[PDB]
């Protein structure tokens, strides 16, 4: 059996020396029997001569140099299956949310290779969603990746709930949100909001899968949650057909984690602080999501930059991946119009003519259009005053403030505090309401009354009611 | 056509394990001495022409 | 079926074999690997691991090699046994090649089929000297105005093409591609070009959305395509460039032209970054090695436009740069800038404010990329570069003087900018574009005003060929305009301005 | 056919702008259209209703 | 070597069909019988209508 005693514990660096024609390989794990746990070491390097270096899972405190080691023979086996849907886990694939044991079916590696070349995206396979705001002016896609910008507590988690209902309806998946560097306080308000609006249950069969990396575990379980959560998804699209929509957390905590790793590991820090190995890692795990010819991961990240850099090495490469940014923000909210996606700073790199259709392309256009002269019209009318319109100039002003009320939709999620049914609205009827609005059939409509609507249909009753 | 695709996914993994079986039959059988004999006389005859 | 195509497999392999040398493995690991023994290699040898991975001697040192893994960590393991290939590291050179997906080991990774070829040539070669060497004559068609003739590309020259990263950066180059597929078809050899297109740092689903747009485009069987993508390992991205330059060369000292594009050299940079660092090779300026000039120069000068002896043979190169924020203080893009010549930047600001393509003309520049262009394409856009740099000093100061001629400028300055774009993915003929250039030259874009622009174009277009199609005809073949030509297009291009 | 309908559509708008009392023929004729392109895009939605067996 | 003996053997003695169809079932789509609602779209049925309308509009006036 290949199995070795302890002889070092540099940080959380552990080196475990091994006998002779008992050799481990690269990314296997080790577990160290103790009566305090156990504790995951993963083999990211070779000294030689029988010497391994390793990074941990859990804190390295309290470890003597000659406790016993034993190599499984290759990387953490972590549950899969719809058991493992509505649970949260840490990295090692058991339950921290101690709801008794999670019942394993089929385990699998948290390390797999790239999909191959002819099952990546030949094509943009367009995600449905029952958000407009979202259809018309960034398409969603089963390929893209489409990184969330905005503060933090600002409808930002409200909007990643939303999203799982949708795809529910849509498809019939299921997802996994993955959070990296997860602050302990705030993952019991969303797992207890999660259970509540119903995407979690208790009661049997759930959409979103929770997978959590607290802060005070060292950095390599921080980075390798990620690879965990993703692997739950790639066993529901190759060998159930169906699309999972996969959410991340913070991915400023993603390049954080890696530099620590390259650090203790005896590796030199790269530009600007961070880790050698910032964009092969992330390549590897982009290039994991993707639409297979059975099914589909897609992945919605959340973006947050160095202190306010898009200069620094690690969004840029982020950057690449993604086709679309959704991009909320507060000065929308203040409106109270959620969705709180900036309607000009939306932009998706798979909204074409030749994608979305040519139609939808040239609706989506000049409704951005609309509200970007509007925007810059009334830079000028505040400081002169407001009686200087004419016939024409307000009919920009009328048009788009008609939109701009019409943004807001209500959330399923988020149904009592807005007091009205979520709808959802698919992508074909989307184009379908703006055209109405572009040949003005909506431009007389009263202005208070597009306040929480859904589709073309829906708003004529909210209408009749704030004149009657 | 779809399920049909699958079940050729489905074959070449089936029909791996099978291989994997037989490689723990031949190496429990005293084919593992039968043959070493046989790879012995091959290199016998390799290494004597370098 | 199933059973079949694994007896044919397992058939297909024997893997039985008498050896030379072995090692084995001293301590492996970070995308380099220590090897024990190895006493008879030579230097940048291929070596086989037991793994299946194969790797390129970097240090040979004495009583240990350093070799450079190509592949992931992963499958290397401690005490396997290596053994040496017999050959120096080479790339499979030949026309069955063209249209075959590869990546930068010459692998067929999803491939049209398995990969046939002529000959192999060293992964690393070195350029023809100074004697072997000729200006170019020819020029590059884009099919895009604003590169036309206004930023001049030839045949044979390494013109480079800047910007912020995708601003739509790849279509530019595409288009290069397409537009020439009427000339890549001829009777005329030295016009054919063979395009390789390198995609290095890019995601692997990208890729796989460019092969087939290619194929709905019918141009990739005359071009091949490289991977080295994200996903994949930083020492295979290294080598990426240089692999595939090889495979370039092949047309070109066939003497016949060819094409590359580098997409993105910055990229080629960092992947050599990350194998320099864990090398233990200090940072330089820009925390990028001090020894990246090394491979952009050995790199870029093994395309040129070759003389008369080697058959007039050219390979030409369009370098693709990831600007860190339209910066020129940064290391990497002024090293790709001062071994090349010409520039194509573009802006980002302009992309986004509906120029397609967004090829500002103010930076951009051509040194001995000028002597590309045939006459008719010198008399058309005849100081039209020399007038839009007017254009930028008028409207500097319309935040002094304000005056008839300075606001004329300016006019016919908005108006020739809205007339450089073009439709992209369907590059607009060379031919097509020679009368354009001639009327916005000639000041006749003082009759139409901006709106207007793209009306005027294709009515303009369908007029002239149904009223005269010599003009064009004289344009296919000639390819100089004469005094006579030019005033029979002015006639009619004026009666087109009023009506 | 889909002719006739347009052309009194704008038969009846020029009518209305003079007398009182086609001011509300008009509101049948948006009513009869409204339906009435209902078809047409039943009618484009509509393609061949066969189910391949040749190669699948 | 040992391969191909052992290919041959364990090809020949272990040869793999295509699976049931109560297999394919439960995995497939159950396919889908006759798409008939019978009746076609009703509008406007018996003159009960046609007097409400007759009675209720007249609008040529100012």
């Amino acid at each position: 059996p290949i199995t070795g005693k302890v002889t070092a514990v540099i940080g959380a660096i552990v080196d475990v020396h091994f006998e002779q024609s008992e050799l481990p390989a690269i990314l296997n794990a080790l577990e160290i029997k103790t009566p305090q746990g156990k504790l995951v070491l993963e083999v990211a390097q070779h000294l030689g001569e029988n010497t391994v270096r390793t990074i941990a899972m859990d804190g390295t405190e309290g470890l003597v140099r000659g406790e016993k080691v034993l190599d499984t023979g290759g990387p953490i086996s972590v549950p899969v299956g719809r058991e493992t849907l509505g649970r949260i886990i840490n990295v090692i694939g058991e339950p921290i949310d101690e709801r008794g044991p999670i019942k394993s079916k089929l385990r699998k590696p948290i390390h797999a290779d790239p999909p191959s070349f002819a099952e990546q995206s030949t094509s943009a396979e367009i995600l449905e969603t029952g958000i407009k705001v979202v259809d018309l002016l960034a398409p969603y896609a089963r390929g893209g990746k489409i990184g969330l910008f905005g503060g933090a507590g600002v409808g930002k988690t409200v909007f990643i709930q939303e999203l799982i209902n949708n795809i529910a309806k849509a498809h019939g998946g299921f997802s996994v949100f993955t959070g990296v560097g997860e602050r302990t306080r705030e993952g019991n308000d969303l797992y207890r909001e999660m259970k509540e609006t119903g995407v979690i249950n208790l009661e049997g069969e759930s959409k979103v899968a929770l997978v959590f990396g607290q802060m005070n575990e060292p950095p390599g379980a921080r980075a390798r949650v990620a690879l965990t959560g993703l692997t739950i998804a790639e066993y529901f699209r190759d060998e159930e057909g169906q699309d999972v929509l996969l959410f991340i957390d913070n991915i400023f905590r993603f390049t954080q984690a890696g530099s620590e790793v390259s650090a203790l590991l005896g590796r030199i820090p790269s530009a600007v602080g961070y880790q050698p190995t910032l964009a092969t890692d992330m390549g590897l795990l982009q290039e994991r999501i993707t639409t297979t010819k059975k099914g589909s991961v897609t992945s919605v990240q959340a973006v947050y930059v160095p202190a306010d850099d898009l200069t620094d090495p690690a969004p840029a490469t982020t950057f690449a991946h993604l086709d679309a940014t959704t991009v909320l923000s507060r000065g929308i909210s203040e409106l109270g119009i959620y969705p709180a996606v900036d309607p000009l700073d939306s932009k998706s790199r798979l909204l074409d003519a030749a994608v979305v259709g040519q139609e939808h392309y040239d609706v989506a256009s000049k409704v951005q259009e609309t509200l970007q002269t509007y925007k810059s019209l009334q830079d000028i009318i505040a400081i002169l005053g407001m009686d200087e319109l004419s016939e024409q100039d307000k009919l920009t002003v009328e048009r788009a403030r008609k939109i701009q009320r019409f943004l807001s939709q209500p959330f399923a999620v988020a149904e009592v505090f807005t007091g009205i049914p979520g709808k959802l609205v698919r992508l074909k009827d989307t184009v379908a309401s703006f055209k109405a609005v572009l040949e003005g059939k909506y431009d007389n409509i009263p202005e208070h009354a597009f306040y929480m609507v859904g589709g073309i249909e829906d708003v004529v009753a909210k209408a009749e009611k704030l004149a009657a | 056509v779809r399920y049909e695709a699958s079940l050729r996914q489905l074959e070449q993994r089936q029909l791996a394990k099978s291989v994997i079986s037989r490689v723990q039959s031949e190496l429990g059988n005293p084919k593992f001495q039968e043959k070493v004999l046989q790879q012995s006389i091959s290199e016998i005859e390799q290494l004597l022409s370098k | 079926e199933v059973s079949s195509i694994l007896e044919e497999r397992i058939k297909g392999v024997s893997d039985e074999a008498n050896l030379n040398e072995t090692g084995r493995v001293l301590a492996v690991g970070d995308g380099i690997a220590r090897v024990f023994g190895l006493n008879n290699i030579q230097a940048e040898e291929l070596v086989e691991f037991s793994s299946g991975v194969k790797g390129m001697a970097l240090n040979l040192e004495p009583g240990q090699v350093g070799i450079v893994l190509f592949g992931s960590d992963r499958l290397v393991k401690e005490g396997e046994l290596v053994k040496r290939t017999g050959n120096i590291v080479d790339v499979p050179v030949g026309p069955g090649l063209l249209g075959r997906v590869v990546d930068a080991l010459g692998n067929p990774i999803d491939g049209k089929g398995p990969i046939d070829a002529a000959g192999r040539s060293r992964a690393q070669v070195k350029a023809p000297g100074i004697l072997p060497r000729r200006s170019v004559h020819e020029p590059v068609q884009t099919g895009l105005k604003a590169v036309d003739a206004l930023v001049p590309i030839g045949r044979g020259q390494r013109e480079l093409i800047i910007g912020d990263r995708q601003t739509g950066k790849t279509a530019v180059a595409l288009d290069t591609i397409l537009n020439q597929k009427r000339w890549n078809n001829g009777s005329d050899e030295s016009k054919k070009l063979y395009c390789v297109y390198v995609a290095v740092g890019q995601k692997r689903s990208t890729v796989a959305q460019l092969v087939q747009t290619l194929e709905q485009h019918d141009a990739m069987k005359y071009s091949i395509i490289v991977a080295a993508t994200a996903s994949e390992a930083a020492p295979l991205q290294y080598l990426a460039p240089f692999t595939a330059a090889s495979i370039g060369e092949w047309f070109r000292d066939n003497g016949k032209h060819a094409l590359i594009v580098y997409d993105d050299l910055s990229k080629q940079a960092v992947a050599y970054r990350q194998l320099s660092l864990l090398l233990r090779r200090p940072p330089g300026r820009e925390a990028y090695p001090g020894d990246v000039f090394y491979l952009h120069s050995r790199l870029l000068e093994r395309a040129a436009k070759l003389s008369e002896k080697e058959g007039s043979g050219s390979l030409t190169a369009l370098p693709v740069i990831e600007t860190q924020g339209g910066d020129v203080s940064a290391y990497i893009p002024t090293n790709v800038i001062s071994i090349t010549d010409g520039q194509i930047f573009l802006e980002a600001e302009l992309f986004y404010k509906g120029i397609r393509p967004a090829i500002n003309v103010g930076l951009s520049v051509s040194r001995v990329g000028s002597a590309a262009q045939v006459k008719a394409l010198k008399q058309v856009a005849g100081s039209l570069k020399l007038f839009l740099a007017q254009y930028r000093e008028v409207a500097a100061f319309a935040q002094s003087d304000l005056d008839a001629s300075t606001k004329q400028t300016l006019v016919r300055g908005e108006r020739l900018t809205q007339l450089l774009k073009q439709n992209q993915y369907s590059p607009l003929a060379t031919e097509e574009q020679v009368p354009l250039i001639y009327a916005g030259v000639n000041g006749h874009l003082d009759g139409i005003e901006l709106s207007r622009i793209g009306e005027f174009e294709s009515s303009f277009l369908s007029y002239l060929k149904s009223n005269h199609n010599e003009l064009l005809t004289e344009i296919r073949e000639k390819g100089e305009l004469s005094k006579e030509l030019l005033a029979s297009l002015k006639s009619a291009t004026e009666s087109f301005v009023a009506t | 056919a889909k002719s006739a309908a347009n052309k009194l559509d704008w038969a009846k708008v020029i009518s209305s702008l003079r007398i009182t009392g086609s001011t509300a023929t008009q509101l049948s004729s948006f009513k009869k259209r409204n339906d009435e392109a209902r078809r047409q895009l039943l009618e484009l939605q509509s393609q061949p209703t066969e189910v391949d067996f040749s190669h699948y | 070597n040992v391969i191909q003996d052992l290919y041959l053997r364990e090809l020949k003695d272990t040869k793999l069909a295509p699976s049931t169809l109560q297999d394919a079932e439960g995995n497939v789509k159950p396919w889908n019988p006759p798409q008939k609602p019978n009746l076609p779209e009703l509008e406007l049925q018996g003159p009960e209508a046609l007097k409400a309308y007759t009675e209720q509009n007249v609008e040529t006036a100012h």
